[PDB]
């Protein structure tokens, strides 16, 4: 209301409309949450049908980066794919100059650099992307990053994003989340991600879940979640 | 020009000879041919001598801002890389005979060995020099699997003194670095 | 916290009856940390009331009873420090300090009838810190009135 | 006044412009303070974290950024800004360290920082990094120093220093505790220290909360303290 | 903005700058009979802050002087132009640059900036001098690409009451200490009623070289100097 | 609405409007089904005219021996992401001498219509990709859009009044994947045939059809081969 156009300018009271205009853009995005445990890192998201022309199978935000590296990516799907492009170029110029996988923290960093650059000039807006990270190594752990549209990177153990994103956090806090292995994990992101909206706004939803740790040696893949089919017959037992 | 990197279990130990010479004349007599570039990491050099001297001031210049920026101490094997790709690159236009050695906290004592072309390999034992190849005919002879520090002293004294006293390009004065955990030894010996 | 002044408070019921007011050493820390805590509203306000009660009963055994005029600073120095790791903004943890003082002051109205005025006035010297720097209240400041005039 | 809207990097009329003095409270909105102190042969970082989030970790929350081995550095305002700051100034001091053979004096880096602000200014069409940094580290024959590096590109530096949100507070607690000429004995500044931040926010709190860099002369690399330490200091200061 | 002249008047845009300059803090600086003396005004905000670290009076060479009234931040810009400038000066001709020669090029350069239309102009006004040949010399610049030559001059706060003073005050004739003694006093004139060995500031130019005075001498000098 | 001019801006609601308004570019094209069994990808499109006595401008145009696409929208785009498609496709014909698979080079689009989507200076292309392929596992059925948001369906319809196509490919999305390629094309002009009022009947000269298979070389139909196509119906129920 006065000055909200460009984004090299300045407010009267000192910050940048317009990423806090893009900050509320994954507002409206479909909730993606993730939480570690003591060996390995989960992910989940809340998927949706449109109403009958999907094919449950299409345009995964679950990502796939690097070999111990992917993305859980919410709000507009082509401009995460653009980054996770970048994120895969920057993973390849890393094995390419040092011989050993890239550490998370720097990978975060150069990411959030490169999102930075994109929120400095007035040539181009900010992203409209808000994702996360997740790692495992031998010699460090489990390690779970987040990016904001503006280029705010750091840590957490669980975080969302989404419409419900306190409404997630409100009862991610209250898991035990050290003492447990992610194969409890898996069921628990399960009925997290089915206690938010079951048939309110919309009709249907889906369920994806990603899944990197030790059980994994250090791999990065989707579950094969029919194996173990864990949502749905604890998910009919969570609505009581 | 005769250069020499042995590793035992808690370090490596490194070794040269000084007496740079050129053609027939020595232009200098005494030399640090041994090239620290982070505090627990070596590189000896050898073949000609602007070229190693300004491979390895930019691999310092690489390897200082990586470590910072890590906030972490550096690997070994990631500055044998760094020597890999920039002997490699200019090939047709650098001489390094560089060997990489140093303890790290990770993995120990290291020894790389980059020569003329530009591959990178990693020994328990290297040689280097137009006068390494008479004690790399018996370095398969006296050399033990499983050594102490001294032991290794000893080793490369009479490698390097016998390298020195049968070429003729070598010869000079033995420089010893001793890399471990607990720190970083250099001597001058003579015998 | 809660639980932690109700075990300092219920142990220590006996600690210092007829054991001597080394407990209290023992307890220190204890009620400092205690308050440190510091419960937004009432409950450790009223572990820490138990707290200095009890620290009025040895103000009875030792400052009332020995009269030491250096067991008296020391209890001072000890809501001092305890003070020094609590706000007190009126922040509904003070009767740490309210009450205790009262009572304090009470033991001067003992003190200087029986006390000699020195060791009392010197009481009252600190007492001064306690509320001029501890928030004054009108009915302390009344009893401040009345100590003025025991100056008199 | 505007008027002119001050959209753009002009000048208006008498005589100023608005976007460097919006600028400065681009540190404002990180809602944090800082306070470095010179005294004696050593040199105090004080900074605390605002945590609410059991979720959230506690190493990575760290402003303290060790710039090279001799020099450190804390930061506020906005994160983005001061991280590529920070990466910006390990670069040019390792550029100093390849160009010119041995370790950069904290002066000549404070003034490279600060007209790379200055051309991000002089240029327009690009964001003018709205974030505030201070410096320091250890000198032969000048020994310990203290910078500070606006976002306008105007260095300065000085004995007690102070920047984020409440340090006209800060620096009205210094005037009125740098006056006097007693020495700094190193837990003097320490001391002055956690009691100036502890008047200016008057808290009084956990050693979990602030962050203490240090460096001395007697070890001239950068140190970050410990949880232990950082209590036996707070507990020496409680009387 | 700078690319398109107003319906009569002047660049709008450049007229501020020097009001800008106009708002700076105050200088003064006077050429005598065998050397120029440059003083300027620096005051601390605070009791905090070093006056070791930043200065005001700086070398070009070893025998040319140059203080200025506007922002540092350019200055110092400007200045590692006019460095850079002198020294490739001084390789193509192996001699010591002139100063009209410097002017020239420096005012070169700030005409260039001057130019259309992305960059705003510097917020600073020079006082170059020096030495060349026997004769001393004194110049100003303006944010407008212009020079000048002056015998004293005045620049920054009430530098229109600094100046009526210099008229009155300054003559043709003196030598470098009676230019120093009326540069304090008018200076002394329009700053603030606590000068100090801080506050102030001084490099002179002999024929002997340049010369940046210490704070020794300084408050030696301006001990109640009249 | 003053926000509402160009590509860079984020509206205070944060829907980019120009990407709504190619959107809306795209609605306004010609009618066009595609949909799959499990061994033939069948897509048929609606052609037009300027006038009665020219010709009908052309939808489904080759592609390469596996991938032929239809189309929605602009024509120049269009030629322009032929090009480029025919581009790519030779370019990995060359190199890894093999065939493409579809989801890569769909990927490749979304990535090259990205550019227009961000920057300032391109305009978000309008366009109507229905993209069948041939990889190792089977026929892809894949859409785009002017938001570069691929789709993989079992079937899709854009276009004008492509609703009850979409209607009827949801009552007979279970039917079609047992049949073989005679009844899916017309299943197929069984959804075209409702993207038409229903005052006037689907000719020969207007319709064409595009058959890829997995032994079948990427065909388009022309009314000869589609006079086959046309017999086998009954009239609709008036």
């Amino acid at each position: 209301t006065g000055y909200d156009l460009s984004a090299s300018t300045f407010s009267p009271d000192g910050r940048v409309f317009q990423v806090e205009y893009a900050m509320k853009a994954v507002e409206n995005s479909s909730t993606a949450i993730g939480i570690r445990c003591k060996d390995g890192v989960v992910f989940g998201v809340e998927k949706l049908v449109l109403s009958k022309l999907y094919e449950e199978g299409s345009n995964k935000r679950l990502f796939n980066v690097d070999r111990h590296v992917g993305m859980a990516v919410a709000g507009l799907l082509a401009d995460a794919r653009s980054l996770a492009d970048i994120a895969r170029e920057e993973a390849s110029n890393f094995r390419s100059n040092f011989g050993y996988n890239i550490p998370l923290k720097h990978l975060a960093d150069r990411v959030a650099m490169y999102v930075h650059a994109y929120t400095l000039y007035s040539a181009v807006r900010p992203f409209g992307c808000s994702f996360m990270l997740g790692s495992y190594s031998v010699n460090d752990g489990a390690q779970l990053y987040m990016i904001d549209p503006s280029g705010v990177s750091y840590g957490y153990w669980g975080c969302a994003i989404g419409k419900a994103r306190q409404a997630a956090k409100t009862e991610i806090e209250k898991l035990q989340m050290k003492e447990m292995t992610c194969r409890d994990i898996v069921k628990e992101v399960a009925k997290i991600i089915y206690i938010v909206h079951d048939e309110v706004k919309d009709k249907a939803f889906e369920l994806e879940l990603s899944w990197v740790g030790e059980l994994t040696n250090g791999r990065h893949e989707i579950v094969p979640k029919d194996i173990r089919e864990e949502a749905e017959k604890y998910a009919k037992e969570s609505l009581k | 020009t005769t250069i020499m990197a042995v590793q035992f279990d808690g370090g490596v130990v490194l070794g040269a000879d000084s007496r740079t010479t050129t053609g027939s004349y020595i232009a200098n007599r005494v030399t640090d041919k041994l090239t620290p570039i982070h505090d627990r990491i070596f590189c000896c050099r050898s073949g000609s001598a602007a070229d190693t001297q300004a491979v390895a001031d930019a691999v310092t210049y690489q390897l200082g801002f990586h470590s910072i920026e890590l906030n972490e101490p550096p690997l070994v094997h990631t500055a044998a890389s760094l020597f890999k790709e920039m002997c490699y690159r200019y090939r047709e236009d650098l001489m390094a005979g560089i060997i990489i050695a140093g303890w790290d906290p990770q993995e120990g004592g290291q020894v790389y060995s980059v020569p003329m072309g530009g591959m990178m390999v990693r020994q328990s034992f290297a040689i280097g020099g137009s006068g390494s190849s008479y004690i790399y005919g018996y370095v398969d002879a006296t050399y033990r699997e499983g050594m102490t520090k001294e032991e290794c002293l000893q080793f490369t004294a009479n490698a390097l003194a016998l390298a020195m006293e049968r070429d003729g390009s070598s010869g000079g004065v033995i420089r010893l670095a001793a890399i471990a955990e607990s720190g970083v030894e250099r001597q001058v010996l003579l015998g | 916290m809660a639980d932690g002044g109700s075990e300092r408070a219920d142990g220590r019921i006996v600690k210092m009856e007829v054991d001597y007011s080394a407990t209290v050493d023992q307890r220190l820390p204890e009620c400092a940390k205690l308050a440190k805590e510091g419960r937004l509203q009432e409950v450790i306000e009223t572990l820490l009331s138990l707290e200095k009660q009890t620290r009025t009963a040895s103000d009875m055994v030792s400052t009332s009873r020995i009269l030491v005029a250096v067991v008296k600073m020391c209890y001072e120095a000890k809501e001092w420090d305890l003070l020094n790791e609590n706000i007190m903004l009126l922040s509904k943890r003070r009767s740490q300090l309210k009450q205790a003082v009262a009572k304090m002051v009470q033991q001067c109205c003992t003190y200087v009838e029986e006390i000699t005025d020195l060791p009392i006035k010197l009481r009252l010297i600190d007492t001064l810190r306690m509320v001029t720097e501890g928030k004054i209240y009108v009915e302390i400041e009344r009893a401040r009135l009345t100590k003025t005039l025991a100056t008199i | 006044s505007a008027g002119f809207d001050r959209h753009i990097t002009i000048f208006s009329p008498e005589g100023r412009l608005y976007q460097v003095e919006y600028a400065f409270k681009a540190i404002n909105q990180g809602g944090l303070t800082s306070v470095a102190v010179r005294g004696k042969d050593c040199a105090v970082i004080v900074t605390q974290k605002k945590v609410p989030d059991k979720l959230l970790d506690s190493s990575t929350v760290t402003h303290l950024f060790k710039i090279t081995e001799n020099i450190g550095c804390v930061m506020t305002g906005m994160t983005a800004d001061s991280r590529s700051q920070v990466q910006r100034a390990r670069y040019e001091a390792a550029n100093w360290k390849y160009k010119y053979g041995y370790e950069i004096p904290v002066d000549m880096l404070c003034k490279r920082i600060a007209d790379i602000s200055q051309v991000y200014t002089q240029n327009a069409e690009m964001r003018p990094l709205g974030c505030c940094m201070i410096l320091i580290g250890i000198d032969e024959e000048q020994g310990p120093q203290v910078y500070k590096c606006d976002p306008a590109g105007y260095y300065c530096g000085f004995k007690a220093t102070a920047a984020g949100v409440k340090q006209t507070e800060s620096t009205s607690f210094l005037e009125k505790k740098v006056k006097k000429k007693f020495d700094w004995t190193f837990e003097q500044t320490v001391e002055t220290a956690i009691t100036c931040l502890s008047t200016v926010l008057s808290i009084d709190f956990k050693p979990s909360e602030i962050e203490v860099g240090v460096v001395t002369v007697e070890n001239p690399k950068f140190r970050i303290l410990t949880e232990a330490e950082i209590d036996a200091h707070l507990v020496a200061l409680a009387e | 903005s700078l690319t398109t002249f107003s319906p009569s008047g002047k660049l709008v845009q450049i007229e501020y700058a020097l009001a800008a300059v106009a708002g700076g803090a105050p200088s003064v600086g006077i050429k005598a009979a065998n050397g120029v003396v440059l003083a300027t005004e620096k005051k601390q905000k605070s009791i905090l802050y070093d006056e070791r670290s930043v200065h005001k009076v700086e070398p070009i060479t070893k025998h040319i002087g140059l203080v200025y009234s506007g922002m540092g931040p350019d200055y110092r810009v400007l200045v590692h132009r006019a460095r850079k400038l002198a020294q490739q000066y001084y390789l193509v001709y192996q001699e010591p640059i002139p100063t009209a020669q410097l002017v020239q090029r420096v005012a070169s350069v700030m005409q260039e900036y001057t130019q259309s239309g992305g960059v705003r102009p510097f917020g600073v006004s020079l006082l170059i001098c020096g030495w060349n040949e026997g004769r001393p010399y004194l110049f100003q610049s303006d944010p407008s690409g212009a020079y000048f030559a002056w015998k004293a001059t005045a620049m920054g706060k009430n530098y229109v009451n600094g100046k009526t003073f210099l008229e009155k005050r300054y003559n043709e004739d003196l030598e470098l200490e009676d230019a120093i003694h009326t540069a304090i006093l008018t200076l002394k004139e329009s700053f603030e009623g606590q000068m100090t060995e801080d506050n102030i500031e001084v490099g002179i130019c002999n024929e002997a070289g340049f010369r940046r005075l210490t704070p020794t001498e300084v408050k030696d000098y301006l001990a109640a100097i009249a | 609405n003053q926000y509402d001019n160009d590509v860079t801006v984020w509206s205070p609601q944060g829907r980019i409007h120009q990407i709504e308004y190619a959107m809306e570019a795209v609605k306004q094209g010609s009618a066009t089904v595609g949909l799959k069994s499990k061994t033939h990808a069948v897509l048929v499109a609606l052609k037009r005219a300027q006038s009665e006595l020219a010709a009908h401008q052309k939808k489904i145009l080759h592609v390469d021996n596996h991938i032929g696409i239809s189309i929605a929208g602009l024509t120049a785009d269009a030629r322009l992401l032929c090009n480029f498609m025919r581009q790519e496709c030779l370019d990995s014909r060359f190199v890894f001498d093999r065939p493409l698979p579809v989801s890569r080079l769909v990927s490749l689009i979304g990535s090259k219509t990205q550019i227009p989507t961000q920057r300032y200076g391109r305009r978000p292309y309008g366009v109507g990709l229905l993209i069948a392929g041939y990889d190792d596992m089977g026929p892809h059925i894949f859409q785009t859009c002017p938001s570069a948001n691929y789709f993989d369906c079992r079937a899709m319809s854009i276009g004008a009044r492509s609703q009850s196509a979409r209607t009827y490919l949801e009552r007979h999305m279970s039917e079609f994947m047992e049949c073989n390629l005679n009844e899916l094309v017309k299943h197929g002009l069984r959804a075209l045939r409702e993207t038409l009022p229903a005052e006037q009947d689907l000719t020969t000269k207007n319709v064409s059809i595009g058959i890829v298979g997995k032994d079948l070389e990427f065909t388009i139909y022309d009314d000869d081969d589609v006079s086959p196509f046309l017999e086998g119906l009954e009239e609709r129920p008036q």
